[PDB]
C-alpha cells in the first residue's frame, strides 16, 4: 500500500475517477493534452498539494511519511484525507528512475503516471485538525482480485520515461543511455518522451476499462434473438 | 457497403445526421405495453428514441433493434462519448437509425 | 411518442412515479416454479418487482420484461443511481413499468 | 407478490434459506452432455448447483435457469457478496431456487 | 480444427490476414433496414465491416455474426488491442471472418 | 450430481483435467462457415477450442456451447485466472468440457 495526504475529498475523487494530476479533470479525459514528465514532476512543489504536476501524482511509502508531508503542506486544514493505494505498474519509484539525479532524495516518493484510478484506491483515513482518525474507510469499488497481485513498475521500464532534458548528461550514461528516446543524449526528444509516456498511460487505462466496463457487459441469448 | 455513418445515412429518406460528440445525460427504459422503447437525452436538450418494433420494420431489423438498445444502455453506463447519430426526423422524438463513436 | 418517463407513465391507468435518486439496496432473483421474478429494494424501504410474465402481458412485452431484469441486475451490481420509476400501483409489490437514470 | 426471498422460499416444499453473506469462492461451468450446469462453493464449505434443465422444470423456468447461471457468473467476477440463498435440499448439491444480495 | 487465426484463414478463398495490433478507432452500428451491420476503422486508415446477414451465410454463421458484433462493441469500449483480422477481401469494406486478441 | 470439476470430468470418456492457474493469453473468435468457434491459448503453450456444434452434441449442449464462449470472452477481457479445465483430448486442439475458477 502507498499513501497520500490530499485536501480533495472522497466524493470529488469519485467524480474525477481517481486522484488526478494538475489540470486533469476526469481520469479518462483524452480531451486536454497533459504534459507527462517525471523529472519535471519530481522537481516542482505545489501550494496546498503534495507533488502532482506534470502528469504524475505523488505518494509516500508509509502512513507516517504521508502524514508528515500533509502536516507540512496542509498545515491549516480542518479536514483532509490520506488515501491508501494499491501497488500497480502505473507506479514508478522516483528515486530508482532518476537515480543520483533524484531532486528530492530522502523523501522516497512513488509516482503514478497519469493519476490514480478510483478502483485502485483501497480506502482512506480522515484527518481532523492535523490528527489522523485511525478508522480506515474502505472504498467499495476497489478491485481486490485485480490489484491483489500487482506491483510497482520496475525501474527498467521507467528509464525511457525519465524525461531528463535532451542535453542532460544522464542520457549520455548508464543506464538511461540504453533507454534514451529518439533524440535524447532536438524537439524530437521531447515529443518522443511525451509520446512514450502517453502510450504507456493509454495502455494502462485500457487495462482499467477492461476491469470497470466489463461489469456492464450483459450476455445475449443468440438462439432467442436469431 | 457504406464506409461511414454519413454515407449510410444518406441512402434513406427522412434522415439527418446529428454531431453529438457527448455522452448520454439520461436513459429511460420502458416495458409498458405498446411503449417498449428506450429514450435518451443529451445535455444540449436533444431527445431520441429507439422505436417500438412495428410494421415499419422488416424482419432483419428486429434483432438490430434489440442490439441498439443493448448498445445505448452500455454506452450510457460507461459514459462513452457518442460522435454521430443518424436519425429519422419524421418521428418525435427523432428515431435512431445508426450511431457512431470514436476514441 | 413520449419524450420523458413521466409522459410515458401518464399514458397508463394505475401507475405512479416514484422519485428514487438512489442506488438499489437489495436485489432478489428467483427461478422457482410460478415465481420467476425479480424484487429490488431501496434504503427508503420501498420494494418493487418485475412481474412474472403472464396473460396480463402481450407478446411484445415478453422481451422487454427480460431486458428490464438484465438492466436491474447491472444497476444493482454497479451501484448505479436510479432516477425515477414508473410503477403500476395495483400490485404488491408495485410492478415496474419503466425506469430512468441520470448523469 | 412475495416481498422477500424468505417469504418466497416458504411457498415451496423441501426448501431452506441459507444465510451466506459472502462472495463466491469458486465457479464451475460445464457444457458436457447431460451435465450442463454451474456449481459454486463458499469458503465455509457450502456447495450449490443450478440444475441441468429437466422434466421437473416447466416452460417458464427454462429462461429463468439461464438467467440464474448468468447471475452467478457475473456475481463471481465482481466479487459481490451474496446475502441469502433459497435452495431445494432434496438434491445434492442443494439446488438454487432463489438468490438475494445487498448493499 | 485450426490452432491459429492464420491457419483458420487459409482454409477459405478470398481471405487475408491483416496484422493490426491496435485498438479500434471508431465503431459504427446501424439498425437501418437492409443495412443492419457494424463498421470499424483503425488509426491506420483501414475500414472493416461485419456484413449484413445474407445468402452468402450458411445457417450456422447466423449466431456467429451476432457474437462477432458483441465482441467488437466490447473490444471498442474497453480499448482492447486487436492483433490480427482474417478478412474476405472480395467486399468493400473488407468483411471480417475472424479476429484474435492477445495479452 | 458431480460436486467438483474433477468428479464431473471423470464421468466421460476421452477427458483429462488440466490445471491452468493462469489467465488466457490470446483469444481467437471465428464466424467463418463451418468454423464458428473460439480458440484460446495460455502462456504455458496449451491451446484449447470450444468446438463447432455438431452431431456429437446433444440439443441441451447447443445453449451450453454459447454460454462457454460468453464465459471465455469475459474471462479473457477481465484477465481472470482459470483454475482447471476438463477437456476432451481426442480432438485437436483439445475441446473444452468444463472450466473452474477460484479466487
Ligand atoms: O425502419 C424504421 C424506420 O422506418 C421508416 O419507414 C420506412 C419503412 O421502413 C419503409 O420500409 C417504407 O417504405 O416506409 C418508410 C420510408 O421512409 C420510418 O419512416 C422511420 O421513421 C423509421 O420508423
Ligand atoms: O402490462 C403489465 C400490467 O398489466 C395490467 O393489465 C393490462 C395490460 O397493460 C395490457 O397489456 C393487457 O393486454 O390488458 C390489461 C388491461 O387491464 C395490470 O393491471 C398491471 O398491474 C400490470 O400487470
Ligand atoms: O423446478 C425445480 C424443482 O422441482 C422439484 O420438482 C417438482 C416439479 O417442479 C413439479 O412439476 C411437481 O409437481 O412437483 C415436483 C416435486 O416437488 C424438484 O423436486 C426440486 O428439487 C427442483 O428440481
Ligand atoms: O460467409 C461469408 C462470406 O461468403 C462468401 O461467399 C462464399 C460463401 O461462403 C459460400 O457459401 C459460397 O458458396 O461461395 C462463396 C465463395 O466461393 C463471400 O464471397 C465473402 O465475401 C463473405 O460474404
Ligand atoms: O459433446 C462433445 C464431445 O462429443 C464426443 O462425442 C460423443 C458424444 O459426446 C456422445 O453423445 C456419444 O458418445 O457420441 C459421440 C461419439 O464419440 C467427442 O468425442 C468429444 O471430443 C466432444 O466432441
Amino acid at each position: 500500500r502507498l499513501y497520500r495526504a490530499d485536501s480533495r475529498p472522497p466524493d470529488e475523487i469519485k467524480r474525477s475517477g481517481g486522484l488526478m494530476p494538475r489540470g486533469h479533470n476526469e481520469y479518462f479525459d483524452r480531451g486536454t493534452q497533459m504534459n507527462i514528465c517525471l523529472y519535471d514532476h519530481a522537481r516542482g512543489t505545489q501550494t496546498g498539494f503534495v507533488r502532482y504536476d506534470d502528469g504524475y501524482v505523488s505518494t509516500s511509502l508509509s502512513l507516517r511519511s504521508a502524514h508528515l508531508a500533509g502536516q507540512s503542506i496542509l498545515s491549516g486544514y480542518s479536514t483532509y484525507y490520506i488515501y491508501v493505494i494499491a501497488t500497480a505498474p502505473n507506479m514508478f519509484n522516483v528515486n530508482d528512475v532518476l537515480g543520483v539525479y533524484s531532486p528530492h532524495p530522502y523523501e522516497q516518493e512513488v509516482s503514478a503516471l497519469g493519476g490514480i484510478p478510483y478502483s485502485q484506491i483501497y480506502g482512506w483515513y480522515r484527518v481532523n485538525f492535523g490528527v489522523i482518525d485511525e478508522r480506515l474507510h474502505r472504498n467499495r469499488e476497489y478491485r481486490d482480485r485485480y490489484y491483489r497481485n500487482l506491483n510497482i513498475a520496475p525501474a527498467e521500464d521507467g528509464y525511457r520515461l525519465a524525461c531528463f532534458p535532451p542535453d542532460h548528461q544522464a542520457w549520455r550514461e548508464e543506464p538511461w543511455i540504453h533507454h534514451a528516446p529518439q533524440g535524447c543524449g532536438g524537439d524530437t526528444c521531447n515529443e518522443e518522451t511525451q509520446n512514450l509516456s502517453t502510450i504507456y498511460l493509454r495502455e494502462y487505462q485500457s487495462k482499467v476499462k477492461r476491469q470497470i466496463f466489463s461489469d456492464y457487459q450483459s450476455e445475449v441469448d443468440i438462439y432467442n434473438r436469431i | 457497403a457504406p464506409q461511414t455513418i454519413t454515407e449510410l445515412c444518406s441512402e434513406y429518406r427522412n434522415t439527418q445526421i446529428y454531431t453529438i460528440n457527448d455522452k448520454i445525460l439520461s436513459y429511460t427504459e420502458s416495458m409498458a405495453g405498446k411503449r417498449e422503447m428506450v429514450i435518451i437525452t443529451f445535455k444540449s436538450g436533444e431527445t431520441f428514441q429507439v422505436e417500438v418494433p412495428g410494421s415499419q420494420h422488416i424482419d432483419s431489423q428486429k434483432k438490430a433493434i434489440e442490439r441498439m438498445k443493448d448498445t445505448l444502455r452500455i454506452t450510457y453506463l460507461t459514459e462513452t462519448k457518442i460522435d454521430k447519430l443518424c436519425v429519422w426526423n419524421n418521428k418525435t422524438p427523432n428515431s435512431i437509425a445508426a450511431i457512431s463513436m470514436k476514441n
